[PDB]
């Protein structure tokens, strides 16, 4: 077999080029202002006095923070990034085929794995030994051939993240689930609805009547001294989020460690 | 020869059952951390909503 | 007996061609904008300012994400896809007729099964040994003729998914249940109703009156400061979803693993 | 290896220059009056009699106190600062590779570490021995080669804090999570909404009607004898804060000590 | 050689966890008041909202 | 295709069908790699439909 050295096709197949990690953008995952507007089809958000519509800058800002919120809500890495870890030796797990759990998951690929001493490589494991489980975040060695722990003996470099899915409705373990995108959308949408709920009427207006020269107009609104103008929609979005998070925290497992 | 010797069931419960993949890599974390003499005196920490063991 | 080699007609009958898995589309399962419109007979969704009806793009988008939500809601694979798994050796289950549980179910067919070492095939099991249980996701061998576990010894390639049912009202265990289609419909419908419920009246309007020159018009609406305009329908759809998911989580079993 | 002495590239890599800690400002983290105004799109805060808008002084004041509130809400140090600690000797942790937990975390870098007696250095540990875990706040030694406690034997100087993140959507363990910024924003916004909710209407007005010569005007408002004009928004912001704090108290761990 | 001999966990609970600094100077009050023969028969008074000890 | 289990196989070859009611049984065989090892005479088959 011949391959680019670290990426042995069984244990550590290459899934991304280290140049592509710079080229991916939020819009490649479908997170775009237009997608939000699509979920607010038939609404436009505009400054009541100035008339100017809200710019896409705020949309992209909200989306970047929604991705951050999603990445902490599930213990996951979404956008590809290079991770460099120094990991502790523990005797129990070192005997267990050099088991290490990565801090960030999924693994797109492992880039380096070494046993070291003051930065000096004591041993570099042949890449044909590396066993990677991508979605779990697990790395092991299966060699072909005075204390129970010690700090930072193991040096591990890898790329964590997800790729955009290549087929409709389907994802590989290194590909983004179709509805984690929708979860990030919902998170953005909830902030955009909080903004919009101020602007349907003049600030703080919850009822109006005008009568002039035999013409009368009267409007009641979804705002009130209790509920903001988008309370209902926010509640619904929160319900949908709850269902989505249940499903995704079933897809990713429970975290565990042995002491 | 034929019996179930199984001591009991470890019930872990949450809003929905884990996928089989999640459960199998949880089995891998378990055996890699706790099995045999090598794991013999370590205790797992688990943060499920509730955990129960039924003695059979 | 004569057959296409892997697809022994008793233990591993062929259910799909590896070319057809590319040719299948959502519309072949009946997930189409027309199906949604059928469930919204007598309603039309249109841009309040532009008058144009909502385009099929949004329908197909929603449908793809509804399928994703369904695929995580039940631990199943809906659309056919090729799965390649590397599975750990465990002594207890290896002694139990080489038992392996696939990560994805149903199995449409098994494509390859090998025991290997650093990518070297150690043994290739004759296809007449393969025993497949399709809906369970179980594979076993019944041979005709230093550690309790080890990582990624077993190489398993198979196709997961469901085929569209071949008869009205009936499905084989590898065929989609008729009402899982309706469940995916309901999931789509819930989003389309959340969008539409903004547009029944002008944005944020919950009451209006206009009186001009002795002519009066007055409209009260199902909107309120608590409930959005489509609350009732969404509640009903949630009930239907609950019943459908109960039935399907009775059809698919409880997950289990031995430690 | 060659390096600026304290900053051994494995155990204590340099992340900031001790001159840059003066150059960083709140605006470098995106905490700016414009960001608040962005979250209050379509609102303007102005003196009802004088017409002048509220000045940026109050915004920056509120932002600084929101940062303080965030830094105590999670047991963290956000803005870089130089920390000088005198730490107690404890036999159990001193035997455990000279384990010490810093009072402030993350560690950006360790600057000095000495064992001393009346200010006399008894030993200066070589910087190649220093093992730092930045997000944990842990420092250890891995030497290359009559009482259980005594006060203030260990002298430790380090910089605690976070750097502004260098990539969209991503943070290193020493970089600020994208939505901790949003948490500080939400706290500021919550104060600005408390201010604004007094000024939407004349003081104490919760309904008005005026009728003159057959012309009638009548306004109901989000103010009431119970709820202030921005009650709803504040409640929503509190919900968002709750979610954010859940996520961040999952990101940072539980505090523990051994007695 | 390898086990956890830890008798149990002292759970102290209040509206929010103490900062690390507070907890470490609480450790100093503890050891300076209760450790060894010198502290051997003293009892701490603590006014947390609730205190529990879990035997392991 | 149904699994052999010793307890139920000893119990007069008891098998529970996955689908019910049975309208009728069409075939019942013990096999090995698709080769019939034995085909039970149809006068032996006892069916309980519901």
């Amino acid at each position: 077999l011949n391959y680019e050295y670290p990426y042995h096709p069984s244990g550590n197949p290459k899934h991304i080029d280290v140049s592509e990690i710079d080229n991916l953008t939020l819009a490649d995952y479908g997170w775009s202002p237009d997608a939000v507007k699509a979920y607010m089809f038939g609404i436009v958000v505009q400054n009541p006095d100035t008339g100017q519509p809200m710019g896409d800058e705020f949309y992209n800002h909200i989306l970047e923070r929604a991705v951050g919120k999603a990445e902490r809500a599930l213990d996951i890495s979404i956008l590809p990034d290079t991770q460099h870890e120094m990991r502790d030796y523990h005797e129990t797990e070192f005997n267990s085929y050099m088991f290490v759990h990565a801090y960030r998951k999924p693994i797109l690929q492992v880039e380096n794995l070494q046993l070291q001493f003051n930065g000096r490589p004591i041993y570099k494991y042949p890449a044909n030994w590396w066993k990677v489980e991508h979605l779990a975040g697990h790395v092991q060695l299966f060699p072909t051939a005075g204390a129970t722990f010690a700090p930072q003996m193991i040096r591990l470099e890898y790329v964590s993240g997800m790729l955009p899915r290549k087929k409709a409705g389907r994802n590989k373990p290194w590909e983004m689930p179709p509805e984690l995108e929708q979860l990030v959308i919902k998170y953005a949408l909830k902030e955009i609805y909080q903004v919009w709920g101020n602007l349907i009427i003049g600030a703080g207006i919850a009822n109006k009547t005008l009568e002039v020269d035999g013409i009368t107009e009267t409007i009641g609104t979804t705002q009130s001294a209790m509920y903001g103008g988008a309370s209902a929609q926010i509640l619904q979005i929160n319900e949908d989020i709850k269902e989505l998070l249940d499903g995704l925290r079933a897809y990713f497992g429970y975290n565990m460690i042995g002491l | 020869s034929h019996g179930g010797t199984t001591r009991g069931i470890l019930q872990i419960r949450s809003d929905q059952q884990q996928s089989q993949h999640a459960l199998e890599n949880f089995k891998r974390e378990w055996k890699s951390s706790l099995s045999g003499i090598n794991g013999s005196w370590q205790i797992p920490v688990v943060m499920a909503d509730d955990i129960k063991f039924v003695n059979m």
